[PDB]
């Protein structure tokens, strides 16, 4: 409960900051975090992904 | 039922003025084997129908009705019509079939002699009989129906209910445009009419006398797409009923979201027609794009309901028409995306039920549908249907893809409502959101997974809750003793019970005797205890057993069907045993079940009672070995008959001991240790109670009979023996007349009866040979200073 | 049960003993051949 | 915690909102190429206090009139006193979409500042209204001229 508790907090403040993040996608960040994984590095994957993911969807919109 | 040849092919041979030959008997085991829960037709139905025509002397209506039979789209029409094509083919088989029944249509006769389509009528009966219907299968619960309102308010839907005497040819060109748009739109035509649907139909046109024959040839085309899009929304309106069902209101909303599609055309056009810049030829280019489309919507819309399709019947429908929807490679495609929408308003159900282990049928469209079976009254039931019964298949309702799986997906489905019936209703983690798609064997295919999940639940909850180990562990002291402590106070206790006959037993004393016996051995460390108790029949287990053995074959009336009520009520064999496990918890022993596993417990403990009864005979003649036995004529005859019976029934039980009991009760150990579904572990279970009972040898009336004889030859002797003590250590009147040195006849009489059990073991070993009956003649052949006459007896044929 | 659905289709046959025994043993999904086989060791008796 | 390429394909199949179903697995596959590459190059390639880091994003919303605001990510992160999560997530901090829209009186406190903000939302209502009247009215208007069957 106590992650659970971090991580709302965690994303109301990113939704603060106006990020548009996932608790899943916070969740999967907290478990790179403690594996060792940079927040630049995690950062800019995100930024990058999400790049690709509204390129695909614009896409497949096309592509319907 | 599973004898339903009874009814029918039995019937058939006898019916059929077939008595010669094979009759339909063997045409009932022909079929027997042969008989699917499913379908598997695929045949060349086209030449089966060509081959049925070119042999139809009338062949009107045999196509006729090749074509008409599909109008309800019945159950399997294919195999009728190529037994009606095939039966043609053999004369010699028509000839032979006419004389088994015209002879008979000619003595029922002689025997006779001595003593129009309103579309608002045909959907009201329809929607009438359909309320009806669903409420039948609410069985008392209400319905998210159409209103009466909804039927009300008469064209809801806004439905489709000038002069051009000289018009020029434009002109008129223009205004048959403007009466076609407004019939588009459901609307009256400018110089022309449209009568309203003759029933099923659109609006049967009524063409303008001014419209040019060029011009009236060219709306030809146009009106087969405005009465298909007519009936088409009068369809939806159908399909839109809840008696058609609630996704048959998905197919209805999809329908109308290409008729947004329709409409969008329309305006399309009337874009051009307000702009005052279309042209005849123009529209009929446009029409042509979707005028067709018109037509292929329609026809799937025609297709459920003229098949009146519930339930899995327009799924088959729809998915068939996939199938062959190519060619129209746009109905391909979008009856594929009807067919993946629409299988989410019965697959979320099937998810449901597949996955959720629980199915939703407020319409059942899930063939599994959690039949009405109170599992508690299974156990103490003869007859039980919980363990098969608590959910019902509906074969008449499964999808064209869904019907491969379904026999797989019935055994899923039943592990699911197995699991809700446990208790614990769950979800099974696979939840591949069941959805109509291309790939057939992908629905299987995490079917597959769903399916083992299931069974590999089952297992561990049945490892579980159910911990059917102690519930043998402990069962192995019941009716098997597998202790002596186990039935040590059993036999010391229920002496008086069973001296008090059965009308003379005391019922409350039995269960003190019980209570203490249960309190008076320190193998207790069972705890399935309570789920045991102890009983009694109205009859011998003989008086049952034998009836059975004999069924029907030679005391269907004399003795199975007579009443142990013309005998008296003995205390012995009437006694029983009690047992029960609850319906989560192990119903599995039904009062047929139940009854076969608690009968060992009566035959064991019978030669029990007679072994220990044969023990007190000795030990009470201790005395004799302090004098010669040869002055004991009436009580020396006895040592000669104990030797001659310890092998009649002290050896007899060894065979049982070994040979019987570590084949079964192994077998079930071992079966039970690789068992894994519920069908497993019964198998297990009916080893040990089958192939027990088997070398119980508790099944053949005339052995069994012999065996019984024997068994009663000793429990006589040992009585009469008794009462020559009683009479003879108080003489230190019946009893005395049972022997006076008789009992060396009675000894006889119990070597004659060996001798005649003897005779049955060799007939068992030689015309069955078989292990058990050779392990017989082996246990009586142990030497042959009773054997080598035993042996010359055998050969006294 | 479909009785006059299979009065139907007998008046279909249009031939000269309703036979939906057979219809039943098409609802257990009997086997063609076996069926074939049946049927002419009927006819024979 | 998982393989860095089962976390990352679960994450990219996330914001993959995933024609035909072999389209669909070919773009949840394309997607988890995409971050193994990306992730790839993180690590082939392979700063500010995060209070100071706050601080100036509170600062920015208070001059970017989010004061309260800034007070209440203010508040979540004196709670928070997982910053390497903080740092990955200030940096899609405005990635979601812009907010653009949402004892007593000295007696010479009364401002026409508070009377102007409310017109100013009346107003912003008002256009809000008639704006999404007008965007629903051109996207009927532009399919008022087009075929119909898509």
């Amino acid at each position: 409960n106590a992650v659970r508790e971090t991580m709302d907090v965690l994303l109301e403040i990113s939704r603060i900051l106006n990020t548009g993040l996932d608790m899943e996608t916070l969740s999967i960040c907290v478990r790179l975090c403690e594996q060792g994984i940079n927040p630049e590095a995690l950062s800019s994957v995100i930024k990058e992904l999400r790049k690709a993911t509204e390129a695909l969807k614009a896409a497949e919109n096309m592509t319907s | 039922s599973e004898f339903r040849i009874h009814h029918d092919v039995n019937e058939l041979l006898s019916l059929l003025r077939v008595h010669g030959g094979d009759g339909a008997e063997v045409y009932i085991d022909l079929l027997q084997k042969n008989r699917t829960p499913y379908v598997t037709t695929t045949v060349s139905a086209h030449s089966a129908k060509v081959k049925i025509a070119e042999f139809s002397r009338t062949p009107e209506d045999f196509l006729k009705k090749y074509d008409e039979l599909k109008s309800k789209n019945t159950r399997n029409l294919d195999p009728l019509v190529y037994l009606l094509s095939k039966l043609m083919e053999d004369r010699e088989t028509l000839q032979y079939l006419q004389q088994n029944a015209k002879e008979r249509a000619e003595l029922a006769a002689s025997a006779a002699a001595s003593s129009g389509p309103t579309w608002q009528q045909s959907l009201e009966l329809t929607r009438k009989m359909l309320r009806d219907k669903q409420s039948k299968k609410n069985s008392g619960q209400r319905l998210p129906v159409l209103p009466a309102w909804v039927y009300e308010r008469p064209a809801l839907l806004g439905d489709f209910l000038v002069p051009i005497g000289s018009l020029p040819l434009a002109s008129q060109e223009a205004a048959v445009v403007e009466d076609l748009l407004y019939v588009l739109v459901g609307v009256d035509g400018r110089y022309i009419s449209a009568q309203p649907l003759t029933g099923r139909q659109g609006r049967t046109f009524l063409v303008d006398p001014n419209l040019d024959l060029s011009i009236r040839e060219l709306v030809s085309r146009i009106l087969p797409v405005a009465a298909s899009y007519s009936t088409v929304t009068r369809f939806i309106e159908e399909k839109s009923s809840f008696e058609y069902g609630q996704v048959n209101h998905a197919l209805a909303a999809a329908m109308r979201t290409l008729v947004k599609e329709y409409l969008v055309l329309v305006t399309q056009l009337e874009q051009l027609q307000r702009q005052g810049l279309l042209s005849l030829q123009k529209l009929w280019f446009y029409i042509q794009p979707a005028m067709r489309s018109l037509d292929i919507l329609a026809s799937l819309a025609t297709s459920v309901d003229k098949g009146e399709c519930i339930g899995g019947a327009t799924l088959s429908l729809l998915h068939d028409r996939s199938f062959s929807y190519t060619g129209d490679s746009q109905a391909q495609e979008l009856c594929l995306h009807l067919t993946k929408a629409a299988s989410t308003p019965y697959f979320e159900i099937l998810e449901k039920w597949i996955y959720r282990g629980i199915i939703d049928d407020p319409y059942s469209e899930f063939m599994v549908e959690e039949h009405e079976l109170r599992k508690e009254k299974i156990q103490e039931d003869y007859n039980d249907k919980y363990w098969d019964q608590r959910y019902t298949v509906v074969q008449r309702q499964i999808p064209s893809f869904l019907q491969k799986m379904a026999g797989k997906v019935l055994s899923t489905g039943k592990y699911l409502n197995v699991v809700r019936e446990c208790g614990h209703d769950v979800t099974c983690p696979v939840a591949k959101e069941v959805v109509y798609t291309l790939k057939e064997r992908a629905y299987v295919e995490q079917i597959e997974k769903a399916f083992s999940y299931a069974s590999k639940v089952l297992l561990d909850f049945l490892m579980g809750e159910k911990e059917l180990l102690a519930h043998l562990r402990s069962i192995k002291r019941y009716f098997l003793m597998d202790q002596g402590d186990f039935f040590v106070h059993f036999m010391d206790l229920t002496e008086e019970e069973l001296k008090k006959p059965v009308d003379d037993i005391t019922p409350t004393r039995l269960e003190a005797l019980l209570e203490l016996a249960l309190r008076m051995s320190t193998a207790n460390t069972d705890p399935f205890k309570d789920d045991l108790k102890i009983d009694l029949m109205p009859h011998d287990l003989i008086t049952q057993l034998l009836r059975v053995l004999a069924i029907e074959t030679q005391q269907e009336k004399a003795m199975v069907h007579a009443d142990p009520t013309e005998l008296t009520l003995s205390g012995l064999e009437a006694f029983s045993f009690d047992y029960v496990v609850t319906w989560p918890l192990s119903l599995i022993i039904n009062r047929k079940a139940l009854t076969r596993y608690q009968m060992l417990f009566r035959h064991m403990f019978y030669c029990k009672h007679v072994e220990r009864q044969l023990c007190s005979v000795w030990i009470s003649n201790k005395a004799a070995k302090r004098f010669s036995l040869h002055s004991a004529k009436w009580f020396a005859g006895a040592f000669t008959l104990r030797q001659r019976m310890l092998n009649f029934v002290q050896n007899i039980q060894s065979y049982m001991m070994f040979e019987v009991m570590e084949p079964t009760w192994h077998v079930l150990e071992q079966n039970l240790r690789s068992a894994s579904n519920i069908d497993d572990v019964l198998g297990h279970h009916a080893s040990f109670l089958d192939n027990c009972l088997k070398d119980c040898m508790l099944t053949n009336p005339e052995l069994l009979r012999v065996f019984s004889k024997l068994m009663s030859v000793c429990v006589m002797f040992t009585n009469c023996l008794q009462r020559f003590t009683q009479s003879m250590k108080l003489d230190s009147p019946q009893l005395a007349s049972s022997f006076e040195a008789t009992i060396t006849k009675f000894d006889k009489n119990f070597s004659a009866h060996l001798l005649d059990l003897l005779a049955r073991l060799s007939i068992y070993s030689t015309s069955d040979c078989e292990h058990g009956m050779a392990s017989v003649i082996s246990r009586l052949d142990f030497n042959g200073f009773y054997t080598e006459r035993l042996e010359r007896l055998s050969a006294e044929r | 049960a479909e009785e006059t659905e299979l009065f139907e289709l007998a008046q279909a046959a249009g031939g000269a003993e309703v036979f939906k025994i057979l219809v039943d043993l098409l609802k257990l999904n009997v086997a063609p051949l076996a069926v074939f086989q049946m049927l002419k060791s009927m006819c024979a008796g | 915690m998982a393989s860095v390429p089962q976390l990352l394909d679960d994450l990219c199949e996330a914001l993959l909102p995933a024609q035909r179903r072999g389209s669909r697995k070919r773009a949840k596959q394309s997607l988890k190429k995409v971050a193994y590459n990306a992730l790839f190059t993180n690590l082939f390639q392979d700063r500010l206090p995060v209070k100071n880091r706050i601080l100036m994003l509170s600062f920015d919303l208070r001059v970017g009139g989010l004061a309260a605001e800034a007070d209440r990510l203010e508040e979540l992160v004196e709670g928070l006193e997982l910053g390497s999560v903080l740092d990955l997530l200030v940096q899609l901090a405005g990635s979601g979409p812009p907010r653009v829209l949402q004892n007593v009186r000295y007696g010479g406190y009364d401002c026409c500042h508070l009377s102007g903000i409310e017109a100013d939302v009346r107003s912003i209502i008002s256009g809000e209204e008639e704006l999404c009247r007008d965007l629903i009215r051109k996207t009927l208007q532009v399919m008022e001229a087009a075929p119909g069957t898509g």
